[PDB]
């Protein structure tokens, strides 16, 4: 009849709250003696164990957009990137007046480079000698209003200074496992049909998250996670057209790009014990870098995405249009491969329409059909804002191959007008937060309140 | 079920079950409260970890008059105004999460009363032992 | 000998002696687990010191059902398969180092059994007290 | 200028060797081989315990 | 100044490096007298230096 209080310690209770996470990586990175990414320097050896234990009967609410883990990841990446460039040579005695002329290689001529000569200080503090180097046109700007075509300057000294990245450090994306500290737990939504906001009927508990690729892209998503069952569309709200729509893929799409120019490096020593690398002569026939995608696979993926999007807009057909344009860094597909930054144009890719009439591509009349894109290259890079944006990417000898996979897309609604029957979508990039939020939607962090109270038919013995 | 034998239920394998079944195997939840290794200032900042919250819990439990990280029955009467619910509906078919959600509004008064009840009992026992 | 009176045996003065003589004066070994003062990040990193391992030991000891940093006799039967040795040869003429070397291969099972034995006894006592 | 740059040491700081006592943190112990005929590798029949070196 | 004259300021002109690492142009600025010190013992009243 009568009941009395009793205190329980260790009762499992979850409370969503903010906290900090740790990073771990496989021990293969630690094998390298030095100059192997940043995971070996900034993260711990990991362990797949324990397995993702599944709870019997639980209910929870998951929110993707209203999360702070992505902000923490962005801050950590920014801090690591800023710290990594501290010891590398920062240059500065290189923005002198450059005398540039048309590039004339022994094998022919190239329009994307200019042969700029300038004076540089030798090992002696006060002594100058002439030197030459080939520079890409986007990194070259006219000096002053005086229309003297023989004078030019780097695109610098108007915003901030610059620094050269070390050569022994690579930008390859190593997967990072984000683990939680003790006293907190990571809950994972196991449902593969989750829209992005809402509850999940199958929630598991995980020690550390799976691999996460810290990649950089604007329009498309490079190699990474894959959908489990079928294509899923995630968006903050369809009422507002300014929001970014992230589209996943059931199967990947191969992509391969290359630059056969076969460049070679020079070695110019300026100051005490520090050198600056630049492209010199070019050996072999002059050609153009390019990118390659398969046509039938892309069309099938586009049709699948269209039929999946027809549910939200059944009264309207689907069409695709060229990007907004403007600056190169905004409208162009910007990515990195082997330390070389590529800016591709997607005008030839996003051009099509679909009115609900599915077309089968099983004929396979010509399996070798493909779609080709032309791309440009830049050395000066402004990755982010107010982080010391300017960075110099040194060249690499030989010609490279950048075979990779595509598993996601970023789309944006266009401003409707006149109740048009064919409202379109456009590619549109932005901050890396959108890129990093697509791979952390499953995970949530909770705090444990082990203390609890309950009544029972018991009393304390005196 | 709870009759596995050698317990390997993980950190939170018993969550969402009945109170009676979940009453056992509470040791694993409390034991797993330590991990991490050094990297930078922020890692050591976070490495305070449960050392502060565990000490908070130990202080609260010891002040109430309980030794050992297990159950502990007190003598404070259970005022029915807080819940006024049937015993069976709570201790047989209800989990801890929703129970805590329901009873989250009456935490300060019970802790305050338990703080002084133990001191009163200790003083009474001291007087009884000193009388002889 | 152990009949010094005011103990000043240092940190490890009793090591290497017999188990019976070394059984006493265990307080000094546990007490001396704190020292250091700040210099740089690494000093504060090391200043976690025994605060983590001491809490580990306290958790392990309390879970097994023991209060106080002293001896504690349990009820788990001693399966002879582990040692199968005479009592006199262990408790009179053997030191702790070689004994630990011999018995270092059977640590997990005994801890696991002790973890649940205390919980079982606590639940049985709770049921007995609640029955009345 | 062929290997790296240089820096001048301060004048007010000296390079005199001051003895340093290496001590161990709590939870660890320092064992000392008291045998004076120790070859460098092998056991010692007289081992002491020390707070700081 | 256009409106008159001031005794607590001096109109100092000097060469400064532009955005180019090696290129100089003339510039002017008004500086308070306490922050101005004669350069050297040579009594050339047209030369001055900051108190630094
Ligand atoms: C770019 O122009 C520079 C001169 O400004 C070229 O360097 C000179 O090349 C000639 C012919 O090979 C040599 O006789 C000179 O000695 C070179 N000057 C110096 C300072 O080395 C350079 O060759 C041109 N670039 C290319 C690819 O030919
Ligand atoms: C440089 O460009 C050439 C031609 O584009 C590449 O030639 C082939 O690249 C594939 C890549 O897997 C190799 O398997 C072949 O052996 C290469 N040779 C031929 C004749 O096909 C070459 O690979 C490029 N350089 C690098 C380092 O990839």
């Amino acid at each position: 009849e009568n009941l009395w209080v009793t205190v329980y310690y260790g009762v499992p209770v979850w409370k969503e709250a903010k906290t900090t996470l740790f990073c771990a990586s496989d021990a293969r990175a630690y094998e390298k003696e030095v100059h192997n990414v940043w995971a070996t320097h900034a993260c711990v050896p990991t362990d797949p164990s324990p397995q993702e234990l599944v709870l019997g009967n639980v209910t929870e609410n998951f929110n993707m957009w209203k999360n702070d883990m992505v902000d923490q990841m962005h801050e950590d990446i920014i801090s690591l990137w800023d710290q990594s460039l501290k010891p590398c040579v920062k240059l500065t005695p290189l923005c002198v007046t450059l005398i540039c002329s048309d590039a004339t290689v022994k094998t022919g001529t190239v329009e994307e480079m200019k042969n700029c000569s300038f004076n540089t200080t030798t090992e002696i503090r006060d002594k100058e000698k002439k030197e030459y180097a080939l520079f890409y046109k986007p990194d070259i700007v006219p000096l002053s209003e005086t229309n003297n075509t023989s004078e030019y300057r780097l695109i610098n000294c108007n915003t901030s200074a610059c620094t050269q990245a070390c050569p022994k450090v690579t930008f390859e994306p190593i997967p990072i496992h984000y683990c939680a500290p003790a006293g907190y737990a990571i809950l994972k939504c196991n449902d593969e049909t989750f829209n992005g906001t809402g509850p999940c009927s199958n929630v598991s508990t995980v020690q550390c998250t799976h691999g996460i690729r810290p990649v950089v892209s604007t329009q498309l998503l490079l190699n990474g996670s894959l959908a489990e069952k079928e294509i899923v569309i995630r968006s903050e709200n369809l009422t507002n057209n300014a929001k970014i729509i992230i589209v996943h893929l059931h199967t990947p799409v191969e992509i391969v790009c290359t630059r056969p120019n076969n460049n070679t490096r020079k070695s110019v020593r300026i100051g005490p014990g520090q050198t600056f690398y630049a492209t010199g002569d070019i050996i072999g026939d002059i050609k153009q870098a390019h990118c390659n995608i398969s046509e039938e696979k892309w069309n099938d993926t586009l049709q699948k995405v269209g039929i999946e999007l027809q549910k939200h807009f059944p009264n309207k057909t689907i069409k695709y249009n060229q990007s907004a344009g403007g600056d190169m860094e905004i409208t162009t597909h910007s990515f990195n491969c082997g330390g070389e930054f590529f800016y591709c144009n997607t005008s030839n890719l996003f051009n099509g329409t679909y009115n609900g009439t599915y077309i089968s591509t099983n004929s396979s009349a010509n399996s070798t059909s493909t779609i080709t894109l032309q791309c440009r290259i830049k050395q000066i890079i402004n990755m982010w804002q107010g982080v010391g944006r300017c960075m110099y990417a040194p060249p690499i000898a030989g010609n490279i191959t950048c075979r990779s996979n595509i598993t996601g897309l970023l789309l944006t609604r266009d401003g409707g007008t006149n109740s048009n029957e064919t409202e379109t979508f456009r590619p549109a990039g932005g901050d890396m937060r959108d890129n990093w939020r697509s791979e952390l939607y499953k995970y949530k962090v909770v705090k444990i309140e082990p203390l609890g109270v309950a009544p029972t038919r018991c009393k304390r013995r005196v | 079920a709870v009759g596995i034998g050698a317990v390997f239920l993980g950190f939170l394998g018993a969550a969402g079950s009945t109170m009676g079944a979940a009453s056992m195997t509470l040791t694993v939840q409390a034991r797993n409260l330590l991990s991490g290794t050094v990297w930078g200032i922020k890692q050591l900042q976070a490495r305070v970890l449960a050392v502060e919250r565990y000490l908070r819990d130990q202080q609260l439990l010891g002040i109430w008059g309980c030794s050992g990280k297990l159950i502990c029955c007190t003598n404070v009467p259970w005022n029915s105004s807080w819940s006024n619910r049937n015993l069976s509906e709570i201790w047989d078919n209800m989990t801890w999460l929703q129970w805590d959600k329901e009873i989250s509004n009456y935490t300060q008064i019970i802790y305050g009363l338990l703080e002084e009840s133990q001191n009163q009992q200790e003083k009474n026992e001291q007087d009884l032992l000193a009388l002889d």
